[PDB]
């Protein structure tokens, strides 16, 4: 469970992301595709080439959802009901994959938020992505 | 694949008693039921809405038999799984777009199926041998992944 | 979450275990030690030999805990709190190992309850062990 | 490894710029903080009650240097990690009782530390090569487990 310190940490860090969330969304996806090529199986319909507009657009979407999550850190389940639905009943992404995107997101934030990416912030964000992952796979079965 | 001679004899001995048609259908059906997200590859199979609809679906049964068929063949080339499974590995990646995690889920389900069928005969050590085998097969199927 | 159906399935299957819970617990452990040798790192102090009284004793303890979770299927977080605390703070078993034991418990049940180990029941028991595992890991960080 | 000459050169090249002293201490400390259960092996180090207490603990920093040291040397035997880590693999199993999953956690932490340190320089393709390395090391270290 996210402690109040955790929620503070997350809000701070994401606060710094600002207008770059979309680019970081796209960068984390690109990192995911390259490091864990099994993830590519879910995007056969995308052009996964570097700088593809499909990837950029999708990066924006993900980033935005994260934003929304941070904003409703207190009520994630409710804030992401729709998204949990979509993933559980349509997309049906295997749950193992969430950990992979989560890791690529940490790497991306670390690479871009040197000062802010302290050990305590690192711990909080990991927990955060974990919770988000939990929420997104909660209606799978 | 660290299959000791005794592990290999154990796999082969038991495999002798299996009705691949039967186990094939049971293993695939159970996969679709325990991990419903796996149903994503079979929207052309029809009604998979309940356990009976899945377990008895003529398409699931026929596909199961096909899968276990390829698996059986693999068991005769324990020495060269990667080679054995290469074209299938490519197809699952490039044509079917099947996340390899699917291969591990099926392996675990199959182990439960063998336990279900053999009872006491599926001893701790026999299980350990089959655990190595399903892992080796899932690895071989993922090998051409890119 | 467990549905009414899941709950019925679990109460039923576990009902059949009855007095063999202890032995099935010990058997699940042994299966785990043989199949996933990495799990042995947590029992350096045990005699893991076949028919070990330590394993017997431990198998019973685990089985009792599961039986207790079934008895309190509507209040697992509270019924297992103590055990949740122990694992998080003392034992500190890596979370990945829960899945391994879960799997070995399913194999054991399958090997012993052929008539009851139906697809529906298998699915319910898997969701159940997953929930128990989640409770036991909930206070880790 | 299944490293591409280009993947080998990228690994090698970045490594050349690494302060093992600093990266080793940071990687291990981050491990103890993000995944608190890993502290189970370092009770004798002292006070690990807070990020600050962990990050400042000299015993942590010194063990961190030892671990990255050993890692650093394995980068010179990238084509036989198994053989390089054989003795360390036995020790970790038979003497230390360290679950190999810890090797994986550290690996990922290491990658976050490198991205942290190198910013821009730590590109998607460079990360991909490091991911292969960390997985390779974890496997080598786990190889002798029984
Ligand atoms: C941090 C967790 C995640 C979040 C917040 C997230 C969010 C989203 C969002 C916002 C969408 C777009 C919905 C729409 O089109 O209206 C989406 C779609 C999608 N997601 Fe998830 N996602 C996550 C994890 C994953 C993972 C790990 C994968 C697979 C590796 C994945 C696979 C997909 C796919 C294939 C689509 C549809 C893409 C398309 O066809 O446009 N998601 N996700
Ligand atoms: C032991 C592992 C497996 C083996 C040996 C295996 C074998 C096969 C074979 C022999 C075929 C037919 C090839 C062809 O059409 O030319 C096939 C097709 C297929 N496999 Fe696999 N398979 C395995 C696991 C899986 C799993 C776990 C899934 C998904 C959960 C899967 C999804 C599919 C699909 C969707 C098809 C095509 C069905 C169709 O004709 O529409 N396979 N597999
Ligand atoms: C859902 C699964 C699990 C249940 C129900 C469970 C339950 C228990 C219980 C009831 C005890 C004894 C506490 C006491 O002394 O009263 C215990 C101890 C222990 N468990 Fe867990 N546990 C589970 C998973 C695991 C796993 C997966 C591992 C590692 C592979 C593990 C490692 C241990 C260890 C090392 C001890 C201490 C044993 C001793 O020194 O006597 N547990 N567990
Ligand atoms: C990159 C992976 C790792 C490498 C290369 C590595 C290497 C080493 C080395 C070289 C030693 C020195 C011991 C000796 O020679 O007597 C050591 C000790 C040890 N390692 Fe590992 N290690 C790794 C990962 C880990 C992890 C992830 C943990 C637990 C979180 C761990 C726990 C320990 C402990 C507890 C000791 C004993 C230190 C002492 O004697 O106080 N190691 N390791």
């Amino acid at each position: 469970v996210l402690s109040p310190a955790d929620k503070t940490n997350v809000k701070a860090a994401w606060g710094k992301v600002g207008a770059h969330a979309g680019e970081y969304g796209a960068e984390a996806l690109e990192r995911m595709f390259l490091s864990f090529p099994t993830t590519k199986t879910y995007f056969p319909h995308f052009d996964l080439s570097h700088g593809s507009a499909q990837v950029k657009g999708h990066g924006k979407k993900v980033a935005d959802a994260l934003t929304n999550a941070v904003a409703h850190v207190d009520d994630m389940p409710n804030a992401l009901s729709a998204l949990s639905d979509l993933h559980a009943h349509k997309l049906r992404v295997d749950p193992v994959n969430f950990k992979l995107l989560s890791h690529c997101l940490l790497v991306t934030l670390a690479a871009h938020l040197p000062a802010e990416f302290t050990p305590a912030v690192h711990a909080s964000l990991d927990k955060f992505l974990a919770s988000v992952s939990t929420v997104l796979t909660s209606k799978y079965r | 694949m660290h299959l000791t001679p005794e592990e290999k004899s154990a796999v082969t001995a038991l495999w002798g008693k299996v009705n691949v048609d039967e186990v094939g259908g049971e293993a695939l059906g159970r996969l679709l039921v325990v991990y419903p997200w796996t149903q994503r590859f079979f929207e052309s199979f029809g009604d998979l809405s309940t356990p009976d609809a899945v377990m008895g679906n003529p398409k699931v049964k026929a596909h199961g038999k096909k899968v276990l068929g390829a698996f059986s063949d693999g068991l005769a080339h324990l020495d060269n799984l990667k080679g054995t499974f290469a074209t299938l590995s490519e197809l699952h990646c490039d044509k079917l777009h099947v996340d390899p995690e699917n291969f591990r889920l099926l392996g675990n389900v199959l182990v439960c199926v063998l336990a279900h069928h053999f009872g006491k005969e599926f001893t701790p050590p026999v299980q350990a041998a089959y655990q190595k085998v399903v892992a080796g097969v899932a690895n071989a199927l993922a090998h051409k992944g890119h």
